[PDB]
Formats: C-alpha cells, structure tokens, sequence
C-alpha cells in the first residue's frame, strides 16, 4: 500500500477540503456573481468554467475515496 | 565604540563567560568549607554551590584529596572546552594561544621524564589535559633535541618557538630542558602580546597587555631567582631568557640578568613601583597569587572584551588551588594554616 | 594596501584638479550647485527622506534587537528567569521604528500631485527641502538611540543574572537613553510644520 | 462552601505543628499524601552538614546513586524496564495509605549494597573477555592478507592502528627513514568497537618494511606511542596457515567462555530491571519525607519538633479530619498537634485554575507572580487576549481552520493527556481552549471585515450604487444610496482605493480598542488601591495619572467618534485632520486650522494646561505625605515612576498600531496568494487544465495553511501576548510574589533523574 499512517491523511484532508472548496467555486462560477467574473480582465465565458472546476471537484473526490478506504485497512 | 561590533559573534559567549563567573566562590562560602569536620562535611557543602552534584557517583568512602581537584579540574577543562568550540576567527585564535602555554609545560615534562627511564604511560597521565596535540606521546624516543624538531615539532604549532633554541647538539639533562622551556616561554609570551596588539581590539587589547605583562615580569623573577643558585651561567647567557615585555624590560632586566646573589635583586626591583614589598614576606608566591586575582579581578569590570576569557580561566584556577587546600586540611587534621587561602570575590 | 583610502584619494585628486581647472580655464560658475536644487524634482527629495526615515528607523532597531538579544540568551543559560524580567529593553529599542511609521504616515499625506506649470515654485521646493532633511533626521536619530538604547540593554541584562537588585538601578540609563529618539520625532514633526502640500 | 479565588488570591493561613519524634516520620506520610501545606525553612543560618538528619540523607541517597548504576548498567544490554503503570496503589483518592515502616528500607539499603558488588565482579569479569577478544579478532583479520601484503622491498612491522593515525605515522616514519619506507595499508570496513575510550574507531591495517636492528626497534616504539597493536606474523605461507590454525580456534573457545559470563550476568539483570521501578518510588519518598523534617526545629528537654506551613484557610477542616485519622489508626493520645498562628511573612499566591481557565493562567504566570491577595491578571486575559489575537487575523476562513485545528484536540481530551507530548505537542495541548476561542473571534472579525479566503461574502445590499452605463473602460464612482449593516461594505473590493479608505477605518479601530484596552486595565489599580486601605495611592498616583491620559489621549478618541458622526458636506464645512490638530495641540498651541466644534479653542488650552499641573502633582504629593508624617528613597522612586509613567502613555499608545499592520499584511498576502496561484488556473478550459487547477489548488492550499495560518498565526499570537504583558499590566499589575508550590508526592520517572544528576 502507502505509509497510510503520515501519508493516507495528508492526502484524505487535502481531499476532503478539495471537493468543499471548488465546488462552491464551480457554483459562483456557474452563477455569474461580479466578484468572480465581473472585470475586463477575468473569464469571459461564465459556466463554461465551472466545468473545468467542476471535473477537479469530481477528481479530488476519487482521490478522497479511494485514499480513505487505504487508512480503513487497519 | 566597543559594545557596537562585539556582538555580533561574541554575545553569547560573553553572557555564558559572565555566568560562569558567578559561580565564583565568595568568602563566606570559604569559611563554611573551613568548619567542615570530615571530607564528606565537604562534599555536601561543596554540593550547594555552583559544583553540585559533581562528586555524586564516586562514593562515601572513596573520597580523596586527589580525586577532589581531580574532578574540580575536569569540570574546568570541559567548560573551556565548551566555550572554545562556540568560537570562530579571532576568538578562536586567542584561545588556542592560552592552550599554547600548557602545551610548553607537556612539552618539558615528557622530555624531562623520557631522561629518567620511566614508563611513559605515567607521564602521559598528570599531564595537563588542555595543552593535548595528538602526537605528544612520541615524544618518549631519541633523547636528543635535533631528533625531536626533525621528526615530531615541526608539525606542532609551537614550532616557530625553537628559533633560539639551537645551540647544543648532545643529550639532555634537567638543566638543558629548562633551558629549552624558559626560551620556548619567553618566544611564546612575545608572540602571543604581538598577536594581541595587532588584532584584539581596545578595552581587552590594553586588559590583555598588562596581564601578559605581569606574566613576564613573574617569569623574569623567578628566573632570576632560581639562577643564583647551585650554577654558574654566563650573564648575556640569562638574558636570553628574559622576555622582552613587560614593565620590568628595558632597564630592570639588565639588572636581573647581572644580579650575583640576593642582594642583587632586590636592588633591581627597588627601582619598580608595583614591586620591592616581595623579597621580605612570608612565602613569596603567595605576593604574585594575590596580585594576579586582584588584576582578574579589574578585567572583569570591561564589559565588551575577550579578556573576560582569561580572567574566568585564571580565576577558576585558583579556585581549585583553594579547595585542595581546604582539602589537605580536613583530611590531615591541619587545621593551623588553613585559612591561607587567597580570596578576592 | 587600504585599497578604499586609494579610491578616496583618487575621488580627492580628481575634484581638486577638476575645479582648478575650471578656476583657471575662466568657468568657475559652471560648477553651479544652487541651479542643481532648482531643476532637481522635489518628489525625489520627498521620496527619499520618507524612505531613508523608515529604512533607518528600522536599521537601528534591529541593531539594537541583536546587541541586547545576543546578551540576553547568552545569560538565561544559568539565570533563566531574566528572559521575562529584561524583555522591555526589547521594548524600548522596537519603539525606535514605531517612530518611523509615525514620521512616514504623517508626510505621505503630504505627496499630492502638482501641475507642469506651478511645478518648482517656492512651496513646492520649500516642501521638497523640508520633508528631505525631517525624514533625515528623525532617521539618523533613530539609528542612534536604537544602538544606544541596545548597548544598555545587553548591560542590563548581565545585571539582573548577576544580582536582581541592579535592574531597577540600570533600567534608569535606558529611560535616559529614549528620551533621545523622542526628541528627533519632536523635531521631525517640528521642521515639517509649516510646508503644504505639493499643490 | 469553599471560595474560587479566580479574581483574587486564595486566603492564606499559617499553621505551627507539634509532632512527637516517634510519630515524625509517620505524620511526614499523611502530610505528604495530601499536598496542601507549603513548609517554611525554620533552621535557616545552619549549615547543611550541621542539621539533623543528615545520615538518614546520605544513607539513603547512597541507594539512590547504586539505583542510577544499576539503570546505567542497563544500557550496553537492551533491557527495558518494567513500568508499573498501575499509578495508583500510592496517589489516588482517600489520599491516605501506609507507608513502609523501618525494616522494608533497610532491606532496600542492604540488598542494593549486596547486589552492586555483585554486578561490579561479574561485570569486570565479562568485561575482560573482550579485550582479549578484540585483540585476537583483529590479529586474525592480519593472517588472511594473502602473499603481495606480506613481500615487498625479521625485517617488517605489521600492525593495526586507528585510521585518524595512518597519515601522522607515514608522516613520521617519512621524516625517520629519510624517504626510504615502504609503507603500505588496507582498509578495514567494520567498526572496531573498544572498551578503553568508547567509540567505534574505524581502524586498518600496516607493515612497515626496514632491514636493521636499531631502525626496527625505533619504529616499533613510534607505532606503539601512535597506540597501535603491533602484531608477530611469520614470513612463510606455511608460517601464516600455522598462526590461523593455532589462533583461531582460541577465538571458538573464547566464545564459549563468552557465552555463560555474559549469561549470567544477563539473568541477573533481568531479575533486577523487574521491580526497579518500584524500588526506586519508595526509596525518593523516604528522601523527600527526610528533607521536610529537615527544616524544622527539635526540643531536647521535650521530644517535640517544630514545623510551620502555609495553608488554604478552607482546608483547615482537612487537616483536623485526617491527622484525627491518622491518630485512629495506631492508638496515641497527643496534645493539639495543628495550632492556627498569627504571622507578618508574605504568604503564597495561589489561584485555582479548572482546566478552562488553566491554560491562561499558565500564560499570564510566565510574566510573574502575583501578589497576596492582588486583582489575578489572568481573569480579564479568557477574552481580551484571543480578541486582540483576532484584530490581527481577520479572516473568516483561516478562523474556520484554526476552529478545526482546535477542535481535534479537545474533542479527545482523554486519549492525549495519558500519552508522551514533547515539548511542542505539549504546548498544542495545553492550550487548546486558547486555539478555540482565537478561532472563534477570528470567525467574528473576518466576517466584520468581511473577507474569507480574501473573497467578498455580498450577503445583504450595499450602501453604494453604480451610474446606469458606461464605456469600457471609465474611471466612473459611486453615488452613496445608504448604509451597510453589519461590517464592511461589499462594493469596496478591487476599486482601485480600497487601501485608501480601509486603513483609516483599521489605524482608528486600533487606537480606540488600545485606548478602551489601557483604560479598562488600569481602574483595577484603583481596586487594588480600595482593598489595601491606601488612601495615598488613590490621591498620589491615580487621580493624576488618570488626568494626564484621558485629557490627551481620551481627548483623541472623542475626536475620532465625533468626526465621524458629522456630516461634512451637507454642512459645508472642511473636514479637519486629527492627526494635525493633535500635533498642534502641544506644538503650536491656541491656532486651529480647521474648526471641529465650535469652542475648541478655549478646550485645547485647558487640556495642555491639565496635563501640565499633573507632572507638579504627580511626583511631589506622594512623598511629602511621607515627610510630613525628602527620604530618597521615595522620592528617587517617584521620579523614575513619574517620567516612565509619562512617555509610556504616547508610547503605549503608538504601540496599538500593530493591530492594523499586521492586519493589513495578513490580508495583503493572503490577496497576492490567491491572484498567483489559483487564479491562473481559471483560465485554462481544456484537458490540461483540469489537472492544471488540480496541482494549483493543493498548492494554494498547502501554502494557506502552512504559510499563512500556522506562522502568521504564531506571530499574530505573540503580539498579543505582548500587549498583555506590557501595555496591559504595566498599569495594575505590582510585580514580585511567592508561588504556592506545596508539598506533594509524585511519579519520578528515573530517565529524568539519571540524566539530572551526571
């Protein structure tokens, strides 16, 4: 396996804050909300961006699932 | 000024040194020893002070005069070796110039005791620990000197000192090896006062000036004194073992260099202020013991100087000189002149 | 060989032979320095006493820090109860650049933009020369109450590990050794008193 | 019944002990399995080797030096120790067992003198086999060399020296030889470990060839001074084949008799590293009883000692109902063995902590301790230490970290404090509840400042509101259609002067908070002054020194207040500086430039005229009072408390402005991380980029909780803790006191006491 003692937490609260975070950041994304996209120089497109974020989300959540059943070996 | 530079890389070896010198035993704490009945007595006194605990692990009963200073200088040697390994530059250049001292001293006495057929491994012991260099030990072969610059001293650090030393080529007896010391001596305290002039800077470059000096001029006397005995030395033969510093230089050492009996030497000292109350006394090391203190003494008031190194190390030194003789005391029922100790804090 | 006194003595021979030949040339009024304080910019001089005050400032407090810092932990290996009692000699030389952010919050309102014409008038090279040599001073006096003030307090600090009874009497000294950079604010804020702004 | 003694000191009351000498050492037990009673040192001015006992002392601490032996012999054979972890035969509750009586202790005495020559002949013993071991162990790696080690141009030395020591003898027999030698060395790759120094010392091998008599009795002694271990060796392959067969098998049978020395050796010490421990409590609870009886006097005429101690005046109903204990337990009639007296010593501190108010009184304890019965500083220290802290860290997502970091601690309390800390750990710990409410305060202010993760949170409507179009691109402004509830307005964020107006609202914050800081700590002198009966202190020190700040200072935050409820354009009237009036206050006096109400000029000279009559009045009444009842000694000790009183209140003042920097800095960096890191992966719609924010993220996150929650959370910590120790407690707080500290009995842990002692 891994350490999964040092090295199955680091990346389960990595995980675990990395689906919070760009989820909330793929929603006021896909709202279109002035403080993230409201500028003359900032992503133009509006919800075509919080899919690229919304894949991350998706992907940290692999990440989250399958480094948590790791440190439920033991 | 001097407290501007002088932190920068001997701060903390200036608080530790201050630290240290505040475990200097006062006069009430000497007086304490001195109504000790047994030794053990003083073991628990000696336990609350700044040694405590450091005859712990020996024993009730295996408690010894030597084994006393024997720690209580072990003790000493491990803190200035801690301080020595927390230093760079120039710091580090003066206190190997205090090391070179005792490593003249090891130098004499594994020469001397190479003569008298002895076994070396108990020369190699009551030796000195601080003045070390690894090759000491070979010293104990190929009694004359030629044989011992060309194989073992040129490698020492005390090498540049055997430029006056080259005018015998036989063996050596007790009167040549103490040649040979007060010459090494002498080119040692000249070297180490041109190293302080050059480069230590001001309150502990004129601190560091009079107490090399006072080390020539105690050096100058006893030579002096030691010269009219049982010999016959040429006078321009003594002078070159005279050192060239000092406040006794330039006219009391022709003086010195010429003196036939007692009479002579006190007539050169007469001239020189700080001296001529010494030749009538009781002992006479007991007049450079006390005077030496009460210069260490003055070096500790400079505040941002280096010389506070040399004045916790000659200070602690006494120290172990009174215990043990606080301690030849208790442990022989002599209790008649047991408060000739020599105490200044 | 004192290769700087050589670059001093070279920068020496060639202003001595330079103005004795404009002397002798006829063009002693061509090394003009009252027509270089007119067509310099006073936001160079503005700039650079606002930056020099907080930059010495900050300079002396440090220097300061580390005179009585090096002190302090050298002597808490055996007295380790000083390290509380002696941190307001810490105190007193962080003040130092306290002073500094004071200096350069009260002369940076003072850094409004002027117009081309009305531009190196009397006000605005009055106000140029005036922030210049205040920022200067409060600076340099800064500088020379934090090395002070840490000189000190690394004396002090000796004390208390010596005996607990000389702290109350050496801590006197680092009273006296402040009043020094409050004096250098007073006449900073003093000698910028009357200049505008760059209007 | 029994008082908290958390805004206060505990009531203190000291208690004289008649104790007959045949039950001393039994009541030194029963008051030392209760630790309340801190006893005072009655033989003073005697010396240590002169009070009584002091055999009992060197007897027993000569076990405890055996014991430390015998947990040193335990190291050089990996032993453990056996641990009784059962803490609780000894301290527990009913705080009353029996100790060993007389018998039990001499037995430890005499089995421990028994046993330690015993582990002193039986460890010399195993210990001479080694060097014998070694030697012929090295001597065998000599015969195995091959033929080209043992032939090149008796006639040879072979030997084994250290390997710091190869280039000095080359060196040496260079300069001996006269350039003639034909040295030659190998390696060896095993460290060869010694008895007489104890290191490792990696040594090889030598020969030295020379044809003579004299020369090969010179080099033998040179390489013998170096402390090599010179060896004979026969010059014929036979001769070699002869010595590792007649050498070896001596290193088999001196395995055998290493084997069943270090054996019994070995059992032996496995039967004493079981119950050392034990061993070890009893014998250092002995000791500690014997160093309390030693600071208290002994009658001769009458067989009483004397001892007195500090107690808690509510636990004097504890004494009574256990000595009556003691005293039911064996049978013996004494006469008022407790007698409450009358004193004029300074009694200890002592302040009771319950496990929430622990951690800040451990905090505001490292600064000093307090005096008897003085205001405790770390009662207003629960809230206004982790609400300063949050100023400094006002944001309301690294406040939800620090609340997670937190609460991970204190939600397993138990499975942490029966387990090994270190130091860094240990301080996490213990002040958990420390970490809790800084979290929770930084929550409250990153909302009023309202920035989380340094984004805007637009939760109601704004005050400002935008023109109806523009062209790309115009410097346009907003027109002020109201005001905003509850924190900062959300239509501040990019603007382009958000700096210009949010670091006038937090430089005013900070000096107003400073401001209300200083004057809340500093009535508690005026409290401290109404409980010691000190009449002088109220009309000497506190009326003038509140007079001179609150004429200049105070003045200042009615001025801050004031301007900003007027309204400066709908009256038509300029907006004065504060910060110019406030210097021309003192350095130009009577001119306004700009007029704020409408008398100020007649105010701004009776408030410097105030403050003037103060530096008269403080200095000078307080030690009058004293002559008229000057000394020097207080009138010297005015003069430094009067011109350190002034010139700390601008100081003090000024030094509340960290709040805003450090504030201004956290949110400056916690802004630059996120337009560097995770903004550059927004732009990047594709393949690459959904790894791209991936990698981005965990590195803005990893830095937000590295960089900027753990070591901007530190120093955000400690000043705050500064501003309590020095701008607060420079007011109220008088400085030296007496710590409680009684006597108590506890668990001594030997690796904490070996390494103690040498």
């Amino acid at each position: 396996p891994v350490v999964s003692t040092g090295k199955a937490w680091c990346c389960t609260v990595l995980s675990a804050f990395g689906v919070v975070i760009l989820s909330v950041i793929a929603h006021l994304f896909n709202t279109n909300h002035e403080s993230f996209v409201g500028s003359i120089n900032d992503p133009e497109d509006g919800p075509a961006v919080a899919h690229t974020v919304y894949l991350a989300a998706l992907v940290y959540l692999v990440f989250f699932v399958f480094c948590g059943f790791q440190v439920y070996l033991a | 000024m001097e407290g501007v530079y002088f932190n920068i890389d001997n701060g903390f070896i200036e608080g530790v040194v201050r630290g240290y010198r505040n475990g200097l035993l006062s006069n009430n704490q000497y007086i304490n020893l001195t109504q000790c009945d047994t030794l053990e007595d003083l073991k628990l006194q000696l336990s609350s002070t700044d040694y405590g605990n450091f005859l712990s692990s020996v024993s009730s009963e295996s408690l010894t005069t030597s084994l006393i200073q024997e720690y209580a200088s072990s003790k000493l040697y491990h803190e200035f070796n801690y301080i020595r390994d927390q230093s760079s530059g120039s710091t580090r250049k003066f206190m190997d110039y205090i090391t070179y001292g005792y490593m003249i001293d090891n130098v004499a006495l594994m020469i001397t005791g190479t003569i008298h057929d002895r076994d070396k491994g108990e020369i190699l012991q009551r030796c000195h620990p601080l003045g070390w260099f690894d090759t000491l030990p070979t010293l104990s072969v190929a009694t004359d000197l030629e044989s011992l610059y060309e194989t073992v001293l040129v490698d020492t650090p005390l090498a540049p000192y055997f430029k006056n030393c080259f005018d015998t080529a036989e063996e050596l007896d007790d009167m040549n090896i103490e040649i040979i010391r007060n010459k090494l001596y002498k080119a040692y305290l000249e070297d180490f006062y041109n190293f302080v002039t050059e480069e230590i800077p001001e309150p502990a470059k004129e601190c560091m000036q009079t107490l090399l000096g006072f080390e020539a001029d105690r050096r100058s006397i006893n030579i002096a004194l030691n010269s009219l005995q049982s010999s016959d030395i040429d006078p321009d033969l003594k002078s070159d073992l005279l050192p060239n510093i000092g406040k006794l230089y330039p006219l009391a050492t022709f003086h010195l260099a010429q003196a036939q009996d007692f009479e002579g030497v006190r007539a050169a000292l007469a001239n020189v202020y700080e001296y001529r109350g010494f030749l009538e006394t009781g002992n006479l090391e007991d007049h450079f013991y006390q005077l030496e203190m009460e210069l260490c003494r003055d070096a500790f008031t400079q505040q941002f100087a280096i010389s506070t190194v040399w004045a916790w190390m000659k200070s602690k030194e006494q120290e172990v000189r009174n215990i043990t003789w606080i301690a030849e005391c208790i442990a022989q029922n002599q209790r008649e002149r047991i408060n000739n100790y020599i105490s200044v804090y | 060989f004192s290769f700087s006194h050589f670059l001093y003595y070279l920068v020496l021979i060639v202003v001595i032979v330079y103005g004795l030949y404009k002397l002798f040339t006829g063009h002693g009024s061509d090394i003009n320095f009252g027509k270089f304080l007119l067509r310099t910019s006073p936001y160079m001089w503005a700039n650079l006493g606002i930056a020099l005050c907080v930059g010495l400032s900050v300079v002396g407090a440090a220097w300061g820090i580390f005179i009585t810092g090096s002190s302090m932990i050298g002597a808490g290996v055996r007295a380790p109860r000083i390290t509380t009692k002696n941190l307001i000699s810490i105190i007193f030389c962080e003040v130092v650049a306290i002073y500094g952010l004071i200096i350069a919050i009260v002369f940076s309102s003072k850094l409004t933009v002027a117009t081309a014409e009305n531009m190196y008038s009397k006000s605005n090279l009055y106000t140029g020369y005036s922030l210049f040599w205040a920022g200067i001073t409060v600076g340099a006096s800064n500088l020379i109450c934090g090395i002070a003030v840490g000189i000190t307090g690394a004396t002090a600090a000796i004390s208390d590990a010596a005996d607990s009874a000389l702290f109350v009497k050496i801590l006197v000294i680092e009273i006296f050794g402040s009043i020094l950079g409050l004096l250098g604010l007073i006449v900073g804020l003093l000698m910028a008193g009357k200049a505008s702004e760059f209007q | 019944e029994k008082e908290e003694a958390i805004f206060r000191s505990a009531e203190m009351a000291l208690v004289q002990f008649y104790i007959p000498q045949e039950i001393s050492r039994d009541s030194a037990y029963t008051l030392g399995q209760l630790g309340l009673v801190q006893f005072r040192d009655l033989n003073s001015k005697v010396r240590a080797f002169q009070r009584t006992f002091v055999n009992e002392i060197r007897r027993l601490d000569n076990v405890e030096r055996q014991y430390r032996y015998f947990y040193s012999l335990l190291k050089k054979h990996d032993i453990k120790l056996y641990e009784g972890d059962t803490d609780k035969y000894l301290d527990g509750s009913g705080e009353l067992y029996v100790p060993p009586s007389g018998s039990v202790i001499d037995d430890y005495v005499r089995n421990a003198s028994y046993l330690e020559e015993r582990l002193i002949q039986m460890e010399d013993a195993t210990d001479q086999i080694e060097v014998q071991k070694n030697d012929l162990e090295q001597y065998r790696f000599i015969l195995q060399s091959g033929d080209e080690f043992f032939l090149k141009g008796v006639n040879y030395v072979t030997g084994v020296i250290a390997r710091d020591k190869v280039a000095t003898l080359e060196q040496i027999l260079w300069r001996v030889l006269r350039g003639n030698l034909f040295f030659k060395t190998v390696e060896i790759e095993q460290p060869v470990y010694d008895v007489k120094t104890r290191e490792y010392k990696h040594k090889n091998a030598f020969i030295v060839f020379s044809h003579g008599d004299l020369i090969i009795k010179r080099i033998r002694k040179i390489a013998e001074s170096l402390d090599a271990n010179l060896y004979d060796v026969d010059s014929s392959n036979e001769g070699r084949s002869q010595q590792l067969a007649k050498v070896n098998k001596n290193l088999s049978d001196l395995y055998t008799v290493l084997k069943t020395t270090s054996t019994t050796l070995e059992s032996e010490l496995y039967a004493i590293a079981k119950e050392l421990d034990s061993w070890f409590q009893d014998v250092t609870r002995e000791k500690a009883i014997f160093e309390i009886l030693n600071k208290s006097n002994y009658d001769t005429n009458r067989k009483i000692l004397i001892a007195e101690g500090w107690i808690p005046r509510d636990e004097l109903a504890t004494l009574q109902a256990r000595l009556g204990e003691m005293i039911a337990r064996l049978g013996i009639d004494v006469p008022s063995i407790i007698q409450v007296l009358d004193t004029n010593h300074t009694p200890p501190t002592f302040h009771r902590t319950n496990k929430f108010t622990a951690g800040f009184q451990s905090i505001c304890d490292c600064y000093g301790i307090a005096q008897y019965r003085e205001i405790n500083a770390g009662l207003p220290t629960i809230v206004t230490f982790p609400f300063m802290f949050a100023i400094m860290f006002g944001d309301m997502g690294h406040g939800f970290l620090m609340t997670l970091a937190a609460l991970s601690l204190v939600l397993n309390e138990k499975k942490i404090n029966k387990m090994k800390r270190g130091e860094i750990f240990d301080m996490a710990f213990t002040g958990r509840y420390i970490i809790l409410l800084m979290g929770v305060f930084s929550m409250y202010t990153g909302f009023l400042y309202n920035d989380i993760f340094s984004k805007t949170m637009t939760i109601f409507k704004s005050g400002w509101k935008w023109p109806d179009h523009w062209k790309k691109g115009e410097s346009i402004t907003a027109t002020s259609v109201g005001t905003y509830p509850i924190g900062l307005d959300w239509a501040w964020h990019g603007t382009e002067n958000a700096l210009l107006f949010s670091n006038s609202y937090k430089m005013k914050l900070s000096i107003l908070m400073g401001f209300i800081h200083m004057t809340y700590s500093y009535f508690f002198s005026l409290a401290n002054h109404l409980y010691f009966n000190s009449m002088i202190d109220i009309i000497g020190n506190f009326i003038p020194g509140l007079l001179f700040m609150q004429g200049i200072f105070g003045y200042l935050s009615v001025c801050i207040v004031y301007k900003w409820a007027v309204d400066w354009v709908k009256d038509g009237k300029p907006a004065p500086g504060l910060l110019n009036m406030l210097i021309n206050m003192f350095l130009s006096p009577g001119t306004i430039d700009d007029e704020l109400y409408p008398h100020q000029a007649k105010v701004q000279v009776f408030l410097l005229l105030m403050a003037l009559v103060c530096i008269p009045w403080l200095l000078l009444v307080k030690p009058l009072h004293f002559k008229f009842t000057d000394f020097g000694d207080i009138m010297i000790h005015q003069v430094i408390h009067t011109i350190e009183f002034c010139l700390n209140c601008v100081s003090h003042t000024a030094s509340y402005l960290r709040l805003w920097a450090l504030s201004l800095a956290h949110a400056q960096l916690s802004s630059v991380l996120w337009t560097m890191t995770i903004q550059i992966a927004f732009g990047f719609r594709g393949f690459v980029g959904v790894f791209m924010t991936v990698a981005l993220f965990a590195m803005w996150f990893a830095l937000t909780c590295a960089v900027l929650v753990l070591m901007e959370g530190t120093s955000a910590m400690l000043h705050s803790l500064r501003l309590h120790w020095v701008e607060s407690m420079s007011k109220f707080f008088v400085g030296e006191g007496l710590p409680y500290e009684p006597f108590a009995f506890e668990y001594k842990d030997m690796e904490v006491a070996v390494a103690s002692a040498s």
